[PDB]
This record gives C-alpha cells, structure tokens and sequence, in this order.
C-alpha cells in the first residue's frame, strides 16, 4: 500500500552548505508572485514522500 | 544538443520479425536508460522495455514473449525487435531516452518515430505530376503552384522544394487512400508572381520505404 | 498491461485558466508521485513538460502549473495562449516496474474568426494526359470552422465517379485544408469544355471553374 | 579598437532637462577623462566639462550652472544633463574622449553624435511610399529605383536597404523642410537592369525618435 | 566662454601646397603650445589630426605639417589631393582651465571638370494616390558646378504651387545632388495629360517629362 512517512525535500532557494540541514516547511514560491501562505501554481509544498 | 534518430523498413506483411534502431547523435550512451514507446493512429500512447546500457531488461508484460531489446555501445544503437506481428501493431515507433541520476524520471528527448505499417501489398513507387499556375492561378502580384504524388504504398512519403531551398507558402496537403488502397497527395506553393518568368523550382519527393528519390522542376504554362 | 484515464477534449476561452485531470489507481499514481506531463502538437514527437507532479524543467513558461489530491493529478494552464492547442498525456511508474499512459486530451482553445475558404483548381498535366490519366484537383485551406463540403461537377453538373475526399485537418495557424481529387479518362477531360468545384461552408458556396485549355 | 556610442533621445518642448549617456565598447573606463562636445548647425564646435572618473568636474562657464556631468564606472557610463533649455541648444553632441598620461591632449576618438533639437510639435512618424522603376527608368543595361518617406519631425531618420544588403549605386537625397514644418525625403539605388525581375529589395527606415521601423518591398511596375 | 580666430574658405589647385592659419590671443595660443588640428568630413565625425603644433599620430599622411611663430599656429598641406575638401578646426588650452575651437575653413581643392546633370524623374506611388495625395519627385546628382535651378511644369506649363526646393550639397565623389518635390491632389495627377521638370545648369537646359500611366 506504500510507506508514505519517508519524505525528501525538493525545492529549496538554494543548495546546502557542506553538513547543512534544513528542517523548515515553508511553502516554496517559483514565480514572481507571492505566495502567502497557500498553494497553488508556483506556490509549491517543498516537500514529497 | 543531443538528437535521437530511428532507423529500420517496414512494410513486412503479417506474421513476422521486425527490427528498428535508434543511433544516438549528441553521444550519451552508457549512463542513461532508453526505451522503445508505440503509439498506433489516432489513440494514445505505450510502452515497451527498456535497456540499462552494461545490464539490461525488457518489460510491458503484455508485449511480453514477443519482445527482445539489444544495445551496442561501440556504435550506439539500440536494436529492438518484436516477432510475429499481427497489424494490429500498425503505428509510429518512438525512442525516448529516459532519465535517472537526478529523479525526473517519466521521459525526454524523442526521435520523431517512423511510421511502420504491416500488410500485404508491397511497395509501390509514386508517380509524379506538375501544376502549372496560369494567369487565373496568380492572385495579381502572387501566384501559386504545385506538384502531385501519386499511387504509392509506403504511405510516409517526404517533399521538399528546391533542396528545402523555399520555406516560405510551402503546403502540404493530407494524404488521401483512395478505393484502390494507394496514397496520393499533393504540394503547394504560393510567391509573388512577378518571379515566375525569371527562377525556377524543383519539388523533390522523398520515399524511404522504396528507394525512389524524384526531382522535378516547375514551369510556367505556355 | 492496462491504461490509465483521461477526459476527452475540453474548451476555453483565451486569457482564462483551464485544469486537465488524469486519475488513477491507488497503486499507480495514489502510491507514487513520480507522474509527469507531455504535450504532443499535431503531427510531431512529444515534449517534455514537468517531473513530479510539478517542477517545470528550465526552458518551459511558467503558466502551467502541475497538482496532486489523490491517486488523481491535475494539470492548469493560465491565460489560455492560441498556440496550445495540442494533445496532453500524462505518465507515472504504476507497480510491477512499469510506466503507463493516459488517453490524450484535445486542447481546444475556443476559436475567434470563422475564416472563409481559400479554394483553388488544378486542371490535369500534359504527362499524365499522354500517361492516359486525368485527375482534377481541388485544394481549399484557412477556413477556420472546418465543415467544407466539396460538390464535383462536369461544366456544372453534379458528378459523383471518381470523387475522393479527405476530412479537414489543422494547419499550423490553426485553421484548416482539405482536398479533393476527381479521376478521369483523359476522354471525359478532353469531354467536357469545363468543369467545376464547390465548397458550401457555412451558407457561403464559392466555386471555381476550369476548361480544357 | 575602442569606440564611443551616444544615447538617449531629444525632442522635449522648450525649458526642462535634457540627458545623454555615452557607453563606452572597447574597455577604457577608469583611466583617462571624458567630456562632451556640442555643435550647433552649420557652425563651429563647442566644449562643455569633463569627468576624470575617481573625481571629477564640470567647465566651460559660459555653459556653468546649468550643467551636470556624472559617470558611473560599473557599466560605464557618463550622464549629462542640460537643464532649462533654450531652442538654442539645437545641435549635434559629440562625446569625445581626452587624452594625458602621454601628454598629446585636444581630444580622440569621437562618438557619432546625436541631433538633439528642442522645440514643441511633438514627434510624427513618417509615411513610406515606393518608386518603382519603368522602361523609361532603365538606362539599357541599368535601371534605378527607390523609397520616399514623407512627413516625420525626428530629422535625424536613417535609413538601409535589406537590411544593409547593397552598397552598390545606394544614394540618399538630403532632406527638404517643407512649409508644412515636417520633413520628408528619398533614397535611390541604380543596379544592372537585368536583375529587375528575378530580384527583391526592402528598404528599411528605421525612425529612432519615435519608434518607427518600417521596412518595404521595391517591385517592378505592372 | 569667448571664441579664437580662423579664416573662411580657402582655395587651391592640386598639387600644390597651402598653408591654413589659426591666430588667438597670447593667453592660450601664445602662453601655450598645446594645439591640435582636426579635420572633418561633411557629415561626419571629426577626425584627430596632430597633437603639440606638429606631431601626426601614427596613422596620418606625412604631406601634414604643424608650425607656429607666435599666438598663431598654421596647418600645412603639400601636394592637394581631391579628398582633403573638409573642414579644419585648430583648438587649444586656454587659462581660466578650459579648451576652445577654431571657426572652420572650408578647403577648396578648386575641381577640374564641369559635369552635367544627371537628371531622374519620378512619378505619384500608387499607395500614395489611393492615400488622397501626389507627389512628384525630381531627383538630380553627377553635376559638379553646383548652380542648378530647376523648374516645375504641367504638361509643358511653368507651376509654382506646392514646388519644394534643396539647395545642392556635395557627394562622395565631390559631385553634387539636389531633388525637387512638387505636392499635388491626386485629382490633379489625374488632371494632367503630362508633367516635365527642367534643370538649368551652366546655360544646358535638360528636362524629364512623364505623364500618369
Ligand atoms: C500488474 O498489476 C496489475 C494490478 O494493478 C495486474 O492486473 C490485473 O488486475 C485487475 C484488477 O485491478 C484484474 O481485473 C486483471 O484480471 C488482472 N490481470 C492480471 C494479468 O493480473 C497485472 O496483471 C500485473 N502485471 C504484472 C506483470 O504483474
Ligand atoms: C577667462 O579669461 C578670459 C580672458 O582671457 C575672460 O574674459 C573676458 O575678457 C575680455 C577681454 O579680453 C572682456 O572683454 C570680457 O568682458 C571678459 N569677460 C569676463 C566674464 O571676464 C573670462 O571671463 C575668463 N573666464 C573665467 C571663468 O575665468
């Protein structure tokens, strides 16, 4: 039925300094337009399972 | 950068062995996946197995026990072959590479398929014809003219104008199946028509599946 | 060693949203997110779109937009542009180790002009006289609504020997050619001292006539 | 190696500020001084300040409090700007550049210049028209044809002929300022008669003060 | 925020030698020895001649030649060749912290021939007649005393409504050209059977007649 608890990050600004780790969960913004808070096109949840 | 390009006949009637290859261009073997994707007239697409490049594999179980998929890494190509076709495999034959390293996944640069028929009836050389324009022909300052292609059974016959010299009001139309089975069609095109008595204009068919390979020029009418 | 499920063609009118959805099992596309678009233009090789239900690869716009709920996936263009009309297909890693297909889905961006037809008439060429053949040729094409019906006739009569059509089919302005082909005996062209062709398209009848030299 | 290239519009009414920027191609910021250059029509030249680079200055007091130089050495730029204009300020403006270390001084490599004129009667795009040759308008062997452009009050339009094609017999006829106030004028190419009907040419106007850029077809008559 | 000091026009014959004078106060040309020369081409951009009264830069023909005797500098040139017609500025380092610029000589290397007008005529575009206008266009060039004065004309009829006039202006090739531009309504380009344009040039009188269609 799927392990749905072991999730990757795959949208962040910028990549990882060596040894860095980023555990926040802010919704990711592609295009210019801001998000506030809510999905939708290019308002991205950054992570997947 | 990197292109794909197929390769391989077909026209073989019913109950046999085909083959394609999918010689790489840009120079990417040995790291990649690539695999074979059907897709007959009109409907929707398939799939069919892949090769890793040192392993490899084969899969869509449904096109299993028909299947084989080789590759050559000196050379690059991919030989694919299914046995025993029934024309109910009638259609265009795309090689997509794949991806992995990083994720994506799903696909990536095709190849432009080949269109692979199977039946009775083999091939036939087309018959080539000319159109004249002629003063109803011009629209005052332009002015068109044409080629026809006629009865021919490879059915993905290819027209360029003057070595793909023009790309400018070039057309060309859809292939009609006539009551006899036979393919014809025709080209067009339309310039300004002051050029008519100084240049000329040859149309070149192109039919891979036989070996016909016709150029013939324009003319104006007398 | 099954399929996928798609809807058939949808409709919209330009500078509007649309969303196309493609929906699956639970253990296909419920149990992965690895699904992937592709856009595929009349008559060419498909074209890459977007990995993981969303990520748009360096080198597409960015008015598509790509979603998930569950074990169904959606697609959303914004400011419907005329030159997406196309067939989109999405794909995922069903179990089994094996990908899938949907069914396709016709774009159709909802038109403006009801562009009238363009028709020309090819009388036939001297080889094929001297080859014992005759063929008269009918072209029409940049009619947008494409439901040209073609009448073959002898100096005007309806005949209906030796008539051959194709359906209408997009051009790359979106609008539309067709043809239409009349086998003869280079008798019946040397016959009759004309002939002609008409297209009705919408109440309008444009017709052209030819003659034997 | 190095060259100059001006900027920056001009056809503000009388009394406002005016701009002009001067970048630089070859690479020299940063090392030598720059200033600017007027000229009025028909007339002698003229000086205003210049601008070292790390410093910097200003000159000519008859010109003095109402000039303003500054340079900006990232993407290498000069500004100036005029303020309160006159309609005697109506001229070309070369940007120059100066020259030390190796002593040598009055000036170097110049800049094309810029009409910049100051009046009211805002810009008008110009209205293209062709001349097409005739059997009358041939010399034998050779024939000639054109371009008129009529009714524009840039001044300083410019025009090509496909795109810079032809050097050949290409002539453009000073302009003529008509009651009317506006500007119209015409260009002319003379080339082997032959080629008249196998041959295409465009003349291009391309009308930097407005944004008109019209290119046209030449044909021969009917 | 004054002016230094240059002679008008001048004349020669080819070959020759002329010398072209420059003469300020004894606060810039005398207190300083700072001149440069510079010589522009009509409708050009002026081009860097000698720097310190005498020292052509690497690139300058050696028949130039700088000198001064006292606030007064002077420009040499030896052997005139039919190219040198510009215009020639001197400029210097005044006080006060400033440059200065001559007035401009225009040189006159006295041209040999007597070439004769090289007439074209050109009449209304159709656009232009169908956009409610009509312009004749006379075009002339290849003359090279430029004293031409041209002469609008109905079917042979001097007019002297809407008759447009430049003055000639120098070639290339040291020639001159000028054009002549008569507005009509188009009612009027119908209205005559004919039109001419005479150029006098030096007694020869050459004309073009055209007429509409
Ligand atoms: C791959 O898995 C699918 C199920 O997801 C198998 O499909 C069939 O399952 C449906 C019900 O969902 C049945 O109605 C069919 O009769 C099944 N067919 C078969 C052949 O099992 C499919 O078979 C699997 N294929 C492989 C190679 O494992
Ligand atoms: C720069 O020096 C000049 C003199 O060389 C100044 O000019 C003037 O001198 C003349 C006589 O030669 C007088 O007739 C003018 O009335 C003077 N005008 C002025 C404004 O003084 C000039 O003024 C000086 N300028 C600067 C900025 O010092």
């Amino acid at each position: 039925g799927g392990n749905y608890n072991y999730l990757y990050r795959l949208f962040r600004k910028s990549n990882l300094k060596p040894f860095e780790r980023d555990i926040s969960t802010e919704i990711y913004q592609a295009g210019s337009t801001p998000c506030n808070g809510v999905e939708g096109f290019n308002c991205y949840f950054p992570l997947q399972s | 950068q990197v292109q794909l390009q197929e390769s391989g006949p077909g026209l073989v009637k019913p109950s046999e062995t085909l083959s394609l290859t999918c010689t790489v261009s840009g120079g990417s073997i040995s790291s990649y996946y690539w695999s074979w994707i059907r897709q007959p007239p009109g409907k929707g697409l398939e799939w069919i197995g892949y090769i890793y490049y040192s392993g490899s594999t084969n899969y869509n179980p449904s096109l299993k026990s028909r299947v084989t998929i080789s590759v050559d890494t000196s050379k690059k190509q991919f030989s694919l072959k299914l046995s025993s076709v029934t024309a109910a495999d009638t259609a265009v034959y795309y090689c997509a590479r794949l991806e992995r390293d990083w994720p994506l996944d799903a696909f990536d640069i095709w190849g432009q398929g080949t269109m692979v028929t199977v039946s009775s009836a083999s091939t036939k050389g087309p018959s080539v014809f000319p159109l004249a324009p002629s003063s109803k022909s011009t629209s005052g300052g332009t002015a068109a003219l044409g080629c026809l292609v006629k009865d021919y059974f490879p059915e993905p016959v290819t027209v360029s104008w003057n070595s793909g010299a023009l790309t400018s009001g070039v057309h060309t139309f859809p292939a009609v199946l006539q009551s006899s089975g036979l393919y014809s069609l025709s080209s067009v095109v339309t310039v300004p028509s002051s050029s008519l008595g100084t240049q000329t204009y040859i149309c070149n068919v192109n039919h891979k599946p036989s070996n016909t390979k016709v150029d013939k020029k324009v003319e104006p009418k007398s | 060693q099954s399929a996928l499920t798609q809807p058939a063609s949808v409709s919209g009118s330009p500078g509007q949203s649309i969303t196309i959805s493609c929906t699956g099992t639970s253990s296909d596309v419920g149990g992965y997110n690895y699904v992937s678009w592709y856009q595929q233009h009349p008559g060419k090789a498909p074209k890459f779109m977007i990995y993981d239900v969303s990520k748009r690869p360096s080198g597409v716009s960015n008015r598509f937009s790509g979603s998930k709920s569950g074990n169904t996936a959606s697609l959303t263009i914004s400011g419907l542009q005329a030159e997406d009309e196309a067939d989109y297909y999405c794909s995922s890693y069903t179990s089994n180790n094996t990908f899938a297909f949907g069914g396709g889905t016709k774009l159709t961006v909802l038109g403006q002009p009801k562009a009238a037809p363009s028709v020309t008439l090819f009388p036939p060429s001297s080889e094929e006289l001297q080859a014992n053949k005759a063929t008269l040729v009918c072209l029409i094409s940049d009619f947008y609504p494409g439901a040209v019906t073609v009448a073959w006739k002898a100096d005007s009569s309806p005949v209906k020997a030796g008539v051959e059509t194709t359906t209408p089919s997009k051009q790359s302005n979106n609008k539309y050619a067709a043809s239409s082909y009349l086998s003869l005996t280079p008798e019946q062209w040397k016959s009759h001292r004309s002939y002609s062709c008409q297209v009705t398209h919408e109440g309008s009848t444009v017709e052209k006539t030819v003659a034997p030299t």
